[PDB]
């Protein structure tokens, strides 16, 4: 049933009560991580489409 | 991933120029799009993490 609260929401409960204000802070170090390689993939990738578009 | 937006107009010289612009500008909009589902084995339950769910359902009864 939709009343059993969900991993996220567990996990968003485990969050407040230990670390209110330093999750934002967490959020920021992975992020620096997950962008870089996110926006290198899709400059990859764009490239890939720019390609294929030349080639085509 | 961070979503590729259309190809704005067909030409290098011109709308992929203004494209890099767009898309790897300081101030975009990076849009997600999830990559296609990979088929992930179920993982093995330890055995300790079973004698945990095994006395709950013990304590059922």
């Amino acid at each position: 049933l939709s009343s059993i609260p969900t991993a996220l929401t567990r996990w968003t409960e485990e969050c407040k009560v230990l670390d209110a204000e330093s999750m934002h802070d967490c959020v920021s170090v992975v992020k620096v991580s997950i962008v870089n390689h996110l926006e290198f993939l899709r400059d990859e990738e764009l490239e890939e489409r720019r390609e294929k578009r030349r080639k085509q | 991933r961070i979503a590729l937006p259309a190809p704005r107009g067909s030409g290098t010289a011109s709308d992929d120029e203004f494209e890099n612009l767009r898309i790897k500008g300081p101030n975009a909009v990076q849009l997600v799009k999830t990559t296609p589902l990979k088929p992930s084995p179920l993982p093995v339950i330890p055995d300790t993490i079973k004698e945990v769910i095994y006395d709950m359902l013990n304590a059922l009864a």
